[PDB]
DNA sequence: TCTGACACGTGCCTGGAGACTAGGGAGTAATCCCCTTGGCGGTTAAAACGCGGGGGACAGCGCGTACGTGCGTTTAAGCGGTGCTAGAGCTGTCTACGACCAATTGAGCGGCCTCGGCACCGGGATTCTC
DNA sequence: GAGAATCCCGGTGCCGAGGCCGCTCAATTGGTCGTAGACAGCTCTAGCACCGCTTAAACGCACGTACGCGCTGTCCCCCGCGTTTTAACCGCCAAGGGGATTACTCCCTAGTCTCCAGGCACGTGTCAGA
């Protein structure tokens, strides 16, 4: 009871390119939890970065700074090209 | 360009390897041979911006019209949306010099494309900023090396060049 | 008399090792930092107090790794360190 | 302006001062195999500090880096530095 | 309709928005780092999850299960990066062999 | 009153741990000193896990505390928190 | 045997350590602080799988620097220098 | 213009066992970032082991707790000893 | 007085109290956090600055510089297990010889 | 060719959106400073270059104590079935505790002297190699 | 069979710190509204603990052999000494990139009703393994 996880909207996006493969109860707990402390610490970096600069008000940018000193190498690169690609589709609709 | 209010009159396309595609860039799958580009071209004529182009841009203090051969693009920065990091030419203030040093180029600085070669200008050979150790190279022939491979290996060999 | 070489080395690891001034000169170091971060992006303005804790964490790291490495020979029964007593302390730090 | 430009000076950290920085470390001899890559490693791990102070740095509309931002860029790396910051 | 349908994000905004908050992280969050972080994380979970469907498939498999998941994670060097200080539960250790043996 | 237990993780299972590794040949001197690397790391990851339950006024240390532990000393573990 | 017993291992995903001593050993560990201490179920086994990985990841450090020295034998002093050159 | 530091404070202890030696600003600078650095990891080490519990204050045995599992050895067992100590006669006052 | 005087220390718990207010840590915090966290505090200035003291006194110097405070970081056993990878500025290296290295 | 787990309809209630005030913060556009590159001339602590040399890395060996493979026999294990009770997680109180509202006062960092501790000298001893 | 790499008598520059001034700004008193958890009860649940039926594996014993550290020979190559050389730093000029603080205002939104919504507690129809 009263248990939050991701495990829907994940599973959903898993029929979102191969619906045909499946996945295991054991490593969705692993995917749960990894996705979980990934989340975790760009939410810290991003409010311990936030509190160096006299900030208190988390925006896009804090986030993408936090996500990018995290995400090492171009795949850093191509994920933040993702990002900028909902704000786009948020502000405009 | 700074903000999205800016680049407004640009779009993307992601060449893979050769196309013309646009896909939205990176869609979702990622892996080995990520080797692709993006570029933007104007609505106003169409004129596409590759790497390994050349264009013309005025200098806010300077004033006088400098001429810069782009190296490299790299797009969603955190000041810029895209950032042009090129090769700025010597002017002599019509035979044109070449510098190996890289530059950023603003969005709004750019009026007209100017597809110099070796002989609507003329290049005579590279040079440093100190104001000597020129060598005649054209560009032409490292515009497809440039093109066909990463910009790291680019900037080494435009150093072993020089 | 000419010192046999084994003896002048002992004497010299005391004399850099008991005191803790500044080696790696500050100029060239700021230029190789500079040019590193052009390779980045142009046009940066670094400060004097930058450089210094730059200069500083990368002395600590490389006397960390050099003790290391020496550790590492002298387990394998030498004194001096190559490119593979260099590549195991690195691979097994980071 | 931006006249000035610098040939692979990734020979900066000169024979010598690794000789001396070895010395700090504790050896008795130095191969020749070394002083080719450690300046390789050094550049690498330049190539990570000073990326993460320039994000840092950039991050809040500046184009000065400090030092404050230096030594948190080391303490996110687990090499943090004190009385710098 | 939805606020994650608007940006077309499988991943919720709302819950971690909520989160976020609850989180004793920032008493104040934006309106666009939300959907940002969702999109970042939805971009991460696609390619984990095509680097493990790439690696199962090898395997002759129609089911992720942890071996898989390290697999994927550690014949990616970047990704490995990131995952080098942690430990997969019941997902075996990733094949290597020197060249001193 | 339960004791001389330590040595319950024989040597055969070293053995096995060490063919995991990736060795070949091994001698018989690793035991022990492998017994007190496990007995160590052992010691602080329930030292810490223990003072997490203690926080948390239980006594059942579940798997959150220990993964907790466990993230604390930069050894996160996925699957389990 | 050991040859073929290197890739039936790194294949397999069973875990080597018995539950029971693990058990038995963390209750004796544990008590050292106070006396009836009560650990649950499947956090016996998450400890026991971090140990399997920190033991792992040391064996094939220590693996690493015995084939650096010219050898095929690992000793104490090899995990010795495994605590001593990374921390 | 408002420069943070604990110079004062520190100087002020010193002098409390120590009247005949010293301190340099450089090495002052030092301790102050010793100071704020341990300050960080306990604030920061308690604020995640509230959130843990769904706690909502951090109390003087949230700090207690952060600080034991922060220090390590025989010198922990110290510090509580000194800390548990002032609160004994801080709130009896 | 203060709170800092009333619980006999020499460290600021107001100063402290309102950082970690404005630090974005907690929405709430108790009354004796603040007091305890400034009592090991200040345990641990006052043992750090008893080391520095300590290893001046070895050297026949007064002036506390970053050479002696590195001593002092390092030479405790328990103490400098918590400072396992930090960097200290102009502080130098452990004065130790390997018998295998003469 | 037989199984134990994994996945679609299934309701509502805690949560995600819908929407109207007033806190409240940032990139626009402003003062004068806060550090800093470029280079002006010399030089002196190092940096390169040549060369001699002696400690040490490389390579085969056969002694030689040490172990994996082959092999009994227990020995604790691998799982099924319960008796059962300490305890993690369930709602409710209400009373102790946080933020903040007026209002006030000691303080600790901007400036300024007034000393205050160390380096380097003329010039001895100090444990270093053979 | 004898040199230096410094020690310590002792004066002064010389940068640096401890009193001395000094004044806006946050610490202190404590109802009040909100709020959150120590008790108070409970409740169900899961592994302690035991018992029992099978069962993979350890404890050494024996032995051939891969292996390891010392022997001995070979070379090798980096360090010390002598000579050349080479640019950093001293002390500034000096304007220029960029920052110490308003401000604002208008839109981002906390709060709060407010209206609605979706996915997990199940679950029996399917599907990787032996």
């Amino acid at each position: 009871v009263r248990k939050e996880t991701y495990s829907s909207y994940i599973y959903k996006v898993l029929k979102q390119t191969h619906p045909d493969t499946g996945i295991s109860q054991k490593s969705m707990s692993i995917l749960n939890s990894f996705v979980n402390d990934i989340f975790e610490r760009i939410a810290t970096e991003a409010s311990k970065l936030a509190a160096y600069n006299k900030k208190s008000t988390i925006s896009a940018r804090e986030i993408q700074t936090a996500v990018r000193l995290i995400l090492p190498g171009e795949l850093a690169k191509h994920a933040v090209s993702e990002g900028t690609r909902a704000v786009t589709k948020y502000s405009s609709s | 360009a700074k903000t999205l209010k800016d680049l407004q009159g640009w779009e993307i396309i992601t060449t893979d390897e050769q196309g013309n595609i646009i896909d939205g860039g990176q869609k979702r799958l990622r892996r080995r041979g990520a080797k692709t580009e993006h570029y933007l071209k104007r609505s106003s004529d169409g004129i596409k911006l590759g790497r390994g182009d050349s264009v013309v841009m005025h200098n806010e203090a300077a004033g006088t019209y400098s001429v810069y051969m782009i190296q490299e693009l790299r797009l969603n920065t955190l000041n810029n949306v895209v950032e042009l990091w090129a090769l700025t030419y010597l002017r002599w203030f019509n035979e044109l010099y070449l510098t190996a040093e890289l530059a950023e180029l603003q969005l709004f600085n750019f009026i007209r494309v100017a597809n110099v070669m070796d002989g609507d200008f003329t290049v005579r050979y590279i040079c440093e900023p100190t104001g000597e150790k020129f060598v005649d190279i054209n560009i032409e022939d490292v515009k497809a090396y440039i093109k066909k491979v990463e910009p790291r290996e680019a900037q080494e060999y435009l150093k072993d060049l020089t | 008399h000419r010192y046999k070489p084994g003896t002048v080395a002992l004497r010299e690891i005391r004399r850099f090792q008991k005191s803790t001034e500044l080696l790696i000169r500050k100029l060239p170091f700021q230029r190789l930092v500079r040019e590193i971060a052009q390779d980045f992006k142009t046009d940066l303005r670094f400060q004097s107090s930058a450089i210094g804790a730059l200069q500083e964490s990368v002395e600590a790291y490389l006397v960390s790794l050099f003790e290391d490495t020496n550790l590492a020979a002298i387990h394998a029964k030498r004194v001096t360190i190559q490119k593979k007593d260099i590549k195991l302390a690195r691979r097994l730090r980071g | 302006r931006h006249r000035k430009i610098l040939r692979d000076n990734i020979q900066g950290i000169t024979k010598p001062a690794i000789r001396r920085l070895a010395r700090r470390g504790g050896v008795k001899r130095i191969s020749g195999l070394i002083y080719e890559e450690v300046r390789a490693v050094l550049k690498s791990f330049l190539e990570s500090v000073i990326r993460d102070s320039v994000t840092y740095t950039e991050h809040a509309k500046r184009k000065t880096v400090t030092s404050l931002d230096v030594v948190y860029a080391l303490k996110r790396q687990g090499r943090t530095l004190y009385g710098f910051g | 309709q939805s606020r994650s349908a608007k940006a077309g994000l499988t991943f919720p905004v709302g819950r971690v928005h909520r989160l976020l908050r609850r989180g004793n992280y920032a008493q104040r969050i934006g309106s666009g780092a939300p959907v940002y972080l969702t999109a970042v994380l939805e971009y991460l979970a696609a390619e984990i999850l095509e680097l493990a469907g790439n690696a199962a498939r090898d395997n002759k498999k129609t089911r992720i299960i942890p071996r898989h998941l390290q697999l994927a994670i550690r014949n990616d060097d970047e990704l490995n990066k990131l995952l080098g200080n942690v430990t997969i539960a019941q997902g075996g250790v990733l094949p290597n062999i020197h060249q001193n043996l």
